[PDB]
């Protein structure tokens, strides 16, 4: 039985400006089993009409998902995606750095 | 276009 | 230069909670094109590129038969692999399957695909050769031993150097907007202090297709894959990829660094310097 953590990345689809649209993205990747829950938080709240990929994966069988959801960035606006897996005791938080 | 058959282990 | 066509199957039981979840994906190169999920409302293989909706409802019904066929048949290769193991009936089990064939630029058949995998460790495969198998382990053996019986390797060379290659051609035609565009990335550098010795030199490159790209780090012309932070390609969402590659420049020595990103977009490969 393989048993491989997600790498977790939070970004935004183009270079993040104040009050302009825009797409926030969680790329969930090189897991094993499939197995896994994803939510985007918005100031740690649980945002709704979040979209994902279909599941798919990589030369070395290791799974990756896209989790999506149109918004509109602001200064005050702090942005995390959750994650849980069969790897993990507990759900981890990956705050978005619009920089990183 | 998917391949047509598939076999068991 | 090479064009490609995968599928992409995973079936995962999941004893009292139903019956195993299977999908499967289709992409030629970097673009998804199809799905079919055992949950999805539908219960069809629907379309996940413009290009493909251009096929007739014929292809619908022919590609839905072929991937529920697949579906029943990966969820009794989950029964047969459970007794080959001597696996208990409680746990839940991946099988994931991919097949599929490369052409060159001229539409030429250059290699195809057929390898299975349970619970994320190859299984068994069709060598290059598409003649032979590669059994990982013993129940793989057993596995192998009926194949070769049933001739089974003729049969998916048929499917892969024919029906696969024809598809692949096909698509590459109809997508020809789309699949044989060449999207360079966009480039920007980053700089973050880490310590008071050291500093963090990020080179970004975005918006680009296909996903295939070298971020490489020079200090003085010279190449520093020792100490070089490079993140997985990721999608943006839109069809097109980001990536960044990172060092750790001993502060005060920017300058020294340089960034070269090498796409098949670009007619030359680009450099970056620090500019503050």
């Amino acid at each position: 039985m393989i048993q491989r953590t997600p790498k977790i990345q939070v970004y935004s689809r183009h270079p993040a400006e104040n009050g302009k649209s825009n797409f926030l993205n969680c790329y969930v990747s090189g897991f094993h089993p499939s197995d896994i829950e994803v939510d985007l938080l918005k100031n740690g709240e649980r945002i709704e009409k979040v979209e994902h990929s279909d599941l798919s994966f990589s030369k070395d069988w290791s799974f990756y998902l896209l989790y999506y959801t149109e918004f509109t960035p602001t200064e005050k606006d702090e942005y995390a995606c959750r994650v849980n897996h069969v790897t993990l005791s507990q759900p981890k938080i990956v705050k978005w750095d619009r920089d990183m | 276009n998917y391949n047509y058959l598939f076999r068991l282990f | 230069g090479s064009h490609s066509m995968r599928y992409f199957s995973t079936s995962v039981s999941r004893p009292g909670r139903g019956e195993p979840r299977f999908i499967a994906v289709g992409y030629v190169d970097d673009t998804q094109f199809v799905r079919f999920d055992s949950d999805a409302a539908s219960q069809r293989m629907e379309p996940r590129a413009p290009w493909i909706e251009q096929e007739g409802p014929e292809y619908w019904d022919e590609e839905t038969g072929k991937v529920k066929a697949h579906s029943q048949t990966d969820r009794e290769n989950l029964r047969i692999a459970l007794r080959y193991y001597n696996q208990s009936e409680a746990g839940s089990h991946t099988l994931q399957m991919m097949f599929g064939c490369d052409v060159g630029s001229d539409g030429r058949f250059l290699r195809g695909y057929h390898q299975y995998a349970y619970d994320g460790k190859d299984y068994i495969a069709l060598k290059e050769d598409l003649r032979s198998w590669t059994a990982a382990d013993m129940a793989a053996q057993i596995t192998k031993r009926k194949w070769e019986a049933a001739h089974v390797a003729e049969q998916q060379r048929a499917y892969l150097e024919g029906t696969c290659v024809d598809g692949l051609r096909r698509y590459l035609e109809n997508g020809k907007e789309t699949l044989q565009r060449t999207d360079p990335p966009k480039t920007h550098m980053t700089h973050h202090p880490i310590s008071d010795h050291e500093a963090t030199l990020r080179c970004w490159a975005l918006g680009f297709y296909p996903a295939e790209i070298t971020l490489t780090w020079q200090r003085d012309g010279e190449d520093q894959t020792q100490d070089t932070e490079l993140v997985e390609t990721r999608p943006a969402g839109d069809g097109t990829f980001q990536k960044w590659a990172a060092v750790v420049v001993p502060s005060g020595e920017e300058q020294r660094y340089t960034c070269h990103v090498q796409h098949e977009g670009l007619p030359k490969p680009l450099t970056l310097r620090w500019e503050p």
